[PDB]
């Protein structure tokens, strides 16, 4: 199976200098372009450029050409994105999309594409979350974790190590006016379960190396 | 099973002219038709048989050879032509029997700034023989001196990049070309057309 | 420089419905073209490319059609997991002139379903700290339009509450929201009873969750 | 390395037939079309017909139907054209012309591609009363500057000689003149050349004459008078 | 039959020039025009094909164009080498058949002759005939005038002269007078002499030898 796999999320000060990367697997790297997409907050998708491994070609977008530098490394079946110099502005979510190929006289769109990386540029201090239980009152009964006041984004919260999925909402996180992030992840389970089924919410926040597990029983 | 022709049409990377690349193509059904009902192709011209008579007819084997070089070269890809492309890149035969079929591919292959990782053989002791490939890089010594490896006054690396920029005038631009050879031996035929 | 634009801007369709959507390029495009699917928190899939040939494992519900400047996807017999923004991206230039339509965003139409009412006290441990998050959650409801209003000591709070929805549900098409009343520590032990009440067109009347500061709720 | 190698200049009567012929080398003979244009003296280009090399057809303009044959030998590689019934509006430099292949297009049209891509070196055919006589060859003797010397080839007919000098050697400052009809009804010309006067008592100076009608080949040694 | 008439007939134009010439077909020809180089005594050399495309190895400065019934043959910048005559040709349809023809000729500055003389040689005289040679070398316009005396008398009648066409390094012509006498005439005097002008020439120049010295 194809697949491209990114690195993690990361925050950084503007004006530092920045390399996330893309792993192909599950093909031959040094026979189909790959790239880079950008996507804004709430925005849509935009084609930063694309390379040929091991080929030496790199083509730009237009707007990004001589803002970032793309790269790869054939051997470890690598492709890279870099800035020298990062502006607030660089906030966004990154996509590396390999590109099919080609047919007569143009190209064909990306066939398979990373899970993306989260970049985010501002001089705020990393934080990492409270969790705090939402505790079962008391047919449906429903409990949780708040996860609050963390930098930056994001957070993945699981329930009982993954054994846990149905049922399980996890809110996007909002942005406070302090500045800092929350969210809340509930799950709905039968009342009759609450004496007895052990109910552990997995919080990890990346970027500030921090892992919380949190029981939640009746309050 | 048809014949594969649309993994050299449609190829992502076509091959440098002076190290065409060649494929054979045999034990196939061959449907010429996505070929001869296509208007994508700027030039399409075959030699001691008609297209449209190809699902019809069987050979012992087709080669297809592939490769870019500027469209005012494409003028080269014919029996009997001369320029540094047939006499020193890729030398058809005069009795040559198959089409070569051209297309303009500006946006695939050239670039803002330049794309320079086409290139093609400048000089050659030589002409080529039809269908003969050389890629050599030795240094061509154009002069009684000999070069012992090393370039200088007549002494030449003998590979020269086209430099492929969108905004080059058309007879400058990249066009991929794909040759078709219908080979006829004393041997049964492996490629047939549908009607065949 | 080549403009790509898309139409609707966005629409709501049953499960089973067919769905059209359309993209136009500002000059002839040829037949490269392609059009990919974004769920929410996930990757663009492609769909389509040259127009009209279906990308390996996409199921066939979904197709296109077009040429030159104007271009359809369809989506047959619409599905719940089929909620996403569709988006379409020329491959005509080169690279360095490639560009995407502007999304059009799908959503499932459904029948109406009320929210199940949920209210959460402040944990003692968060209490420790100076501040106390009072969660109201809202469950598996349609549509997604809804009321929540927090009294505490039966006065209206205004300004400090905060709500986040889920996407629609890849299954039932049913929204959750929460909404959480921030207060001081100070204002929360001044007060007994806290309420939200939630209003929603699945609901005859508005639905009341509360509990009273220090009792077992 | 193309070639196309016509045969020699020839005088005939009018009412006689002449037959030219067009050797080919260089590239695989049956594989082409071959073409004869004419140009009377001082005139322009006439197209006289067209012979398939492989199996021997042709298509002659209208006005040489039935006084022009065209015609292939494969194993020799040689076109011919045969002109009969001769006047003197056929007095003209015959060439033989080489276009590329013809080709089918897309839709299955035939094209043609008739452009002359090669051609022969031409033969003149004169027609005439008159006896073919070879030349004399005279020298014409130059006597750190400029020498001029030469070679007198008088009294021929018909057309062509050709002048070389050192067997081609020396093309430097060669000034080979058009050819006077004089009264006698015979042709003469002067071929010169200057050189290095620094050059005459060193360098030797030979003029290569030939007319091929009388096969007449002379090698002039053209040396200061002493 | 197709009719092609090729314009102007001829022209001079000085190095480094546009030259422009034309082909009109008497009917629509579509882009099957040809076009043809022939320098004096050579075969024709084919330099445009399908009206506009160049043959290999031709330079840039060439062009052509032009497609149903109007024709265009440009020489961006004339140099000294593209002295010739140029023909159109047409094979849209059979008889093939060409343009009348333009020569093309090269205004350059004026050159003086060099002249030289040539009395008759020893073998010739054998035979009761003697020729005398003048050579004018290397000279700009064409016009010149040879005058033959012999022992001061003017001769008249007994001479011809031939002219090379332009030369294609240096665009001058040369030009040869033979003046022929009987081998008894010859020898009843001693003095023979050829007198050039031309425009080069503010004077006559005259060469000249005494027979038997
Ligand atoms: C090169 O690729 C193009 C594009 O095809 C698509 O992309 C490829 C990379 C592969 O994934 C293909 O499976 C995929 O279709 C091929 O072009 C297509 O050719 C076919 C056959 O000629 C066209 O179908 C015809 O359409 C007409 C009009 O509707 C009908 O009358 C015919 O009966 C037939 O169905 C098809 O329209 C065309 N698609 C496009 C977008 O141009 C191409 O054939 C291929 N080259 C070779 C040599 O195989």
């Amino acid at each position: 199976e194809v697949q491209l796999v990114q690195s993690g999320a990361e925050v950084k000060k503007p004006g530092e200098s920045l390399k996330i990367s893309c792993q192909g697997s599950g093909y031959s790297f040094t026979s189909y372009w790959i790239g880079w997409v950008r996507q804004m907050p709430g925005k849509g998708l935009e084609w930063m450029g694309i390379i040929y491994p091991g080929e030496s070609d790199t083509r730009y977008s237009s707007s990004f050409q001589g803002h970032v530098t793309i790269s790869a490394d054939k051997s470890i079946s690598t492709a890279y994105l870099q800035w020298s110099s990062l502006k607030a502005s660089d906030t966004a979510m990154y996509y590396c999309a390999r590109i099919r190929g080609v047919y007569s006289s143009g190209w064909i769109g990306g066939d398979y594409w990373g899970q993306g990386t989260l970049v985010t540029v501002s001089s705020a201090s990393t934080k990492g979350p409270s969790v705090f239980p939402l505790a079962p009152s008391s047919g449906t009964a429903a409990l949780g974790c708040l996860v609050k006041d963390y930098f930056p984004e994001p957070v993945t919260v699981s329930w009982n190590s993954g054994a846990l999925t149905s049922g399980v909402h996890t809110f996007p996180a909002v942005l406070q006016s302090s500045g800092l992030y929350s969210l809340s992840s509930v799950v709905t389970v039968p009342s009759s379960s609450l004496g007895t089924q052990t109910y552990i919410c997995n919080v990890n926040h990346k970027p500030s190396n921090t892992k919380v597990d949190k029981k939640v029983e009746p309050k | 099973n048809l014949c594969p022709f649309g993994e050299v049409f449609n190829a992502t990377r076509f091959a440098s002219v002076y190290a065409w690349n060649r494929k054979r193509i045999s034990n196939c059904v061959a449907d010429y038709s996505v070929l001869y009902n296509s208007a994508s192709f700027s030039t399409f011209k075959c030699y001691g048989v008609s297209p449209t008579k190809l699902n019809d007819l069987c050979f012992t084997n087709v080669y297809a050879d592939s490769f870019v070089i500027r469209g005012d070269e494409v003028r080269q890809i014919a029996p009997g032509q001369t320029g540094k492309i047939a006499d020193y890149n890729y030398k058809l035969p005069d009795d040559f029997t198959g089409c070569v079929i051209a297309w303009n591919s500006n946006n695939l292959d050239s670039k803002v700034g330049g794309n320079y990782n086409y290139l093609y053989r400048l000089f050659r002791k030589s002409n080529l023989k039809p269908f003969e490939r050389d890629i050599s890089t030795e240094i061509y010594q154009a002069g009684s001196t000999p070069c012992n490896g090393v370039e200088g006054f007549n002494c030449y690396f003998p590979l020269q990049s086209y430099g492929f920029q969108p905004t080059n005038g058309v007879g400058y631009q990249p066009y991929r070309v794909v040759v078709l050879s219908f080979e006829l031996l004393h041997a049964p035929a492996t490629v047939c057309g549908p009607k065949k | 420089d080549i403009q790509m634009t898309q139409s609707p801007s966005s629409l709501s369709a049953s499960v089973g419905d067919r769905v059209t959507i359309t993209c136009r390029a500002s000059q002839s495009i040829s037949s490269y073209l392609n059009w990919y699917q974004q769920k929410p928190g996930k990757a663009p899939k492609l769909l389509i490319y040259a127009a009209s040939s279906l990308q390996s494992g996409v199921p066939s519900r979904f197709s296109g059609s077009g040429s030159g400047t104007d271009f359809t996807l369809t989506i047959s017999s619409l599905q719940p997991e089929d909620f996403a923004t569709y988006y379409c991206q020329q491959s005509y230039s080169t690279p360095r002139q490639w560009t995407f339509g502007q999304g059009t965003k799908v959503e499932i139409k459904r029948t109406v379903a009320a929210p199940s009412v949920f209210i959460f006290p402040p944990s003692d441990e968060q209490l420790k700290s100076g501040t106390a998050s009072v969660v109201c959650l809202l469950n598996n409801f349609y549509p997604r339009e809804a009321k929540v209003q927090w009294k505490v000591d039966n006065a209206l709070q205004s300004g400090n509450s905060q709500e986040s929805v889920t996407e629609q549900d890849s299954k039932d098409s049913t929204y959750s929201l929460s909404s959480t009343l921030t207060l001081s520590k100070a204002d929360y032990e001044k007060h007994k009873v806290y309420a939200c009440e939630v209003t929603h067109q699945g609901l005859s009347s508005p639905v009341t969750k509360s509990f009273n500061r220090g009792e077992c709720s």
